[PDB]
RNA sequence: CAGUCAAGCGUUCAUAGCGACAUUGCUUUUUGAUUCUUCGAUGUCGGCUCUUCCUAUCAUACCGAAGCAGAAUUCGGUAAGCGUUGGAUUGUUCACCCACUAAUAGGGAACGUGAGCUGGGUUUAGACCGUCGUGAGACAGGUUAGUUUUACCCUACUGAUGAAUGUUACCGCAAUAGUAAUUGAACUUAGUACGAGAGGAACAGUUCAUUCGGAUAAUUGGUUUUUGCGGCUGUCUGAUCAGGCAUUGCCGCGAAGCUACCAUCCGCUGGAUUAUGGCUGAACGCCUCUAAGUCAGAAUCCAUGCUAGAACGCGGUGAUUUC
RNA sequence: UCUUAAGGUAGCCAAAUGCCUCGUCAUCUAAUUAGUGACGCGCAUGAAUGGAUUAACGAGAUUCCCACUGUCCCUAUCUAC
RNA sequence: GAACAGCCUCUAGUUGAUAGAAUAAUGUAGAUAAGGGAAGUCGGCAAAAUAGAUCCGUAACUUCGGGAUAAGGAUUGGCU
């Protein structure tokens, strides 16, 4: 018979199986559309999310019963070192799909990206590209060539950028390497960008733009095996309930006589791929200056780097993007910020975006001042300060 | 609730499912306010419909003179008791919850506001603000 | 923006930390967090209360400011 | 539940909406009829929970017809994409009220679902009452109390490994499978169109909000074995200092972690179509949206997106073992 | 008038006893097949097959109110095994 | 401490219960939770709230014996 009562289904069928992503490093699905009229450019950078924080700034919303008023909002700031280029594959189309003819990679090649190469770095001969070098080393002698069959072939042509996770204040030592698409100019513009940006660095403030709305690609944060409850959305059963309440009451009809594929179940939690859009950068900052936190209004000096440090963290030295909300993945992880797949105006893209200022207080615990030097004006003189 | 509510109200955390028992903070002779359901309530299964500042409800007087008893009025929130957050990101919160008997355009009963009165429910019923004293 | 002073702890209090509370009295009350918040509502005095600034003015502590 | 005929009702104006007499069916959500399976047992009502399916569509999308003026409404078409609530009483299915709402549509899945729960009722044994019996006792008559057992096997499902295309590593393609967003209010349009007046709509717009979904912990709130800091009681360590014990002794804060529509962020646009309205245009020298051809067009479909990645589907690339 | 041996008296009642029945009126609630009060042509109440009432008492059976709370909105977190 | 209550200790006795590895889901036992406060459910089932002692005050009804710790309130430490 049917149900007592209509309710709508726990869960989003479109997402599953909530089983654990293939790498910890999420890869973009879909690159946005390809247009031959505009430069060449990179659809995508690689950064790492290095944490959360507040802003402070007037909210320019013409027809709002609260507009032209502060408002506090969330961001998301991760750490973006400027990524290294070097590769280039070419991608030809087939009545298969996209078929990789050939990559072909660069002179030299960093140690942190044959540390990703490598699994037993420490205990091993570092040989890797070095009869690719020998290949290479010389001014035509077969990679040329190569070149020439991605002109001549290849509709998609797609960059190989490694991150700087030395830079990073992460312990890894091992690079996240990656394929980033190029939708400007002709095949023969692409690569040609792509070889003139062999073997060097890319900024993301060259690549993204304050005011954008972009798309964060990561894998969300683990949760392991986890109950239906809190995996699904389910009802909790009630107090006096024999052997466990913590589950889905009715798994299935008599018939069909199995237990069918939409029936929530526990399993695993989190560490899944996913693909956030509609997020409205808030600032690109560098970290070869100081006053990074500071705007035209605080204009306190002081960088984005919370007092101790982001938490779990460390310092954003290196250049930062601060997005508004959250994005998927906790911090030390790896993010795709890839350039949205559509043009679309809803008088919340195009708003321009002035910051008044930038939480930097402690992010570990109650934290009340944003500066030292707030904090000792505040404070006064110590028993340890002499 | 139509013609008498002048704009929209941002989401304020609902602090007063059905059955909560407010203070009355009008002169209309009644004490307390218990609510039986609430105007715009969307419909989930076991969800109680919960009301919010400003919010617009459906109530009985529990205790209070004996002609508003018995029977069911519209009534407006005034104060909550329940943190919520404004844009500017505060947490403010009331001492208790309470609320003020009104017709079903917005006009009250009653002719004075006893206490403070949220700035999100002034700004939704006009007259609510004219009898309030403050508005916080 | 503005900054604050505790109504009990008298802290600066930034945008989006702490919490505001309403009295009955109509008298606003901003906690710079659940700390300061949770000692009003327990009604302990400020002045008795050794960390807070209304002790360090009344106890004439600090007075290099 | 749905057709056909049309005597009539609809203020003169059969079928806008109904429709007698009659008649043709469909439906296995009613109750009968039957006894085919099960009496070396298929756990029996209701509720809770959860998924899916049907359409005979309550609401939402686009339309056609009114005794459609406007505003509500009524009839019907495509259409099950998406929703269909909170409660008082009753064990209740069903009911009947209070309300909210866009609506509170009808059903199936062994009258879905008891090794999922509960046991209120039926449905053993105790007991009371009323009637019936001389009695023992009977009563789909009322009342009260009345053990709800087992999964570790196979499959199904949810996740997780994994041998074997020379090995190993990196970067990918995308067959297939799934898929998602939904509804309302307010301001302007506009006291305008319409209307004798009462009354009184749609917007290409702007701001919010129910409902659902995916994340996240900057902030707020919650949690405390941080037994982190402090306080307190009883006792013990001769006194102090510092501690032990009291299922974590109790209390106040309490970072970090986890977490809440109790917090925040985000949730795409193109094509092809149904109904329907049209173009050209015959059959049928006229007419005709149709016969050929063709335009627009739905919450529909398929893609763009999003999730998984065939462990027997693949590509490119680095290296590939001196005594 | 028929009629029995007498024809239900005092009391009580939709009562643990009333089928119709969720009886009718009032109250309790916003809403009550529940509860209480009242009414009885009471299918089929009733006087030691004891009737009515009753302070106190009850791990007895129903209703309401205050307080209180994760029973619930709507779940979250911690410890030991 | 009112107490052969509970809690800690002296004499005496034991240190016996298969062990190891920071513990995922669901359990068993123990607990907290903002706002609301029974809206859950057949039903406040289970939990919570109350609680000792000293003062103040204590209704209907009653078989005058009770109800009664009715209901409600206020204090409680340490030191001299």
């Amino acid at each position: 018979s049917h149900r007592k009562y209509e309710a709508p289904r726990h869960g989003h069928l479109g997402f599953l199986p909530r089983k654990r992503a293939a790498s910890i490093r999420a890869r973009v699905k879909a690159f946005p559309k390809d247009d031959r009229s505009k430069p060449v450019a990179l659809t995508s950078f690689l950064g790492y999310k290095a944490g959360m924080t507040t802003i402070v700034r007037d909210l320019d919303r013409p027809g709002s019963k609260f507009h032209k008023r502060e408002v506090v909002e969330a961001v998301t700031v991760v750490d973006t070192p400027p990524v290294v280029v070097v590769g280039v594959v070419g991608y030809v189309e087939t009545p298969r799909g996209l078929r990789s003819l050939t990559t072909v990679w660069a002179e030299h090649l960093s140690d942190e990206v044959k540390r990703r190469f490598y699994k037993n770095w420490y205990k091993s001969k570092k040989k890797a590209f070095t009869k690719y070098s020998a290949k290479y080393a010389q001014d035509g002698a077969g990679i040329e060539r190569e070149l020439a069959r991605i002109k001549k072939y290849a509709s998609v042509v797609r960059v190989l950028v490694h991150t700087q996770i030395r830079k990073t204040p992460l312990a890894q030592k091992k690079a996240h390497l990656a394929e980033i698409q190029l939708n400007g100019g002709s095949i023969s513009e692409k690569v040609d960008w792509a070889r003139e940006h062999f073997e060097k660095t890319v900024a993301v403030d060259s690549v993204f733009e304050q005011n954008e709305m972009i798309d964060a690609i990561a894998v969300t944060k683990g949760h392991g095996f986890e109950g239906v409850t809190h995996r699904w959305g389910t009802k909790k059963l009630p107090r006096k309930t024999h052997r466990g309440l913590r589950k889905v009451a009715c798994i299935g009809a008599w018939h069909p006589a199995h237990v069918m594929w939409s029936v929530a179940r526990a399993g695993q939690r989190g560490y899944h791929s996913r693909t956030s859009i509609n997020h409205k950068i808030y600032r690109v900052g560098k970290g070869d200056d100081e006053a990074n936190g500071a705007t035209s209004f605080d204009r306190t000096k002081k960088t984005i780097t919370p007092m101790g440090g982001f938490v779990h963290y460390g310092e954003i030295k290196n250049d930062f993007i601060m997005v508004k909300g959250c994005i998927p993945g906790n911090r030390k992880r790896i993010v795709t910020l890839r350039k949205s797949l559509y043009t679309n105006t809803s008088r919340k893209a195009l708003e321009e975006v002035s910051l008044k200022w930038i939480d930097t207080a402690s992010k570990f615990g109650k934290g009340r001042f944003q500066t030292p030097a707030e904090k000792h004006a505040f404070m006064g003189t110590l028993k340890k300060d002499l | 609730s139509g013609n008498g509510a002048q704009g929209t109200k941002f989401r304020i955390s609902l602090g007063l499912p059905v059955g909560a028992i407010m203070n009355c903070a009008d002169n209309s002779g009644a004490r307390n306010l218990y609510i039986i359901a609430v105007k715009g309530s969307g419909s989930r299964l076991n969800r109680l419909p919960a009301a919010s500042l400003g919010d617009m409800v459906m109530a009985t007087v529990k205790k209070g003179k004996p002609e508003l008893r018995k029977k069911v009025m519209p009534a407006i929130v005034v104060r909550q008791a329940k943190s919520w957050r404004r844009r500017d990101g505060v947490f403010l919160y009331f001492e208790d919850n309470a609320g003020v008997i009104a017709n079903p355009k917005g006009e009250m009963k009653g002719s004075a506001i006893t206490g403070p009165v949220g700035k999100e429910c002034a700004d939704l019923w006009p007259r609510v603000a004219s009898n309030s004293g403050v508005v916080v | 923006m503005k900054v604050e002073i505790d109504s009990f702890s008298g802290a600066k209090i930034y945008p989006g930390r702490g919490t505001l509370f309403v009295r009955g009295d109509s008298k606003i009350f901003r906690f710079q967090n659940s700390k300061s918040a949770s000692l009003f509502k327990q009604r302990k005095n400020p002045r008795r209360i050794a960390w807070t600034v209304l002790f360090r003015k009344h106890h004439k502590k600090g007075i290099t400011e």
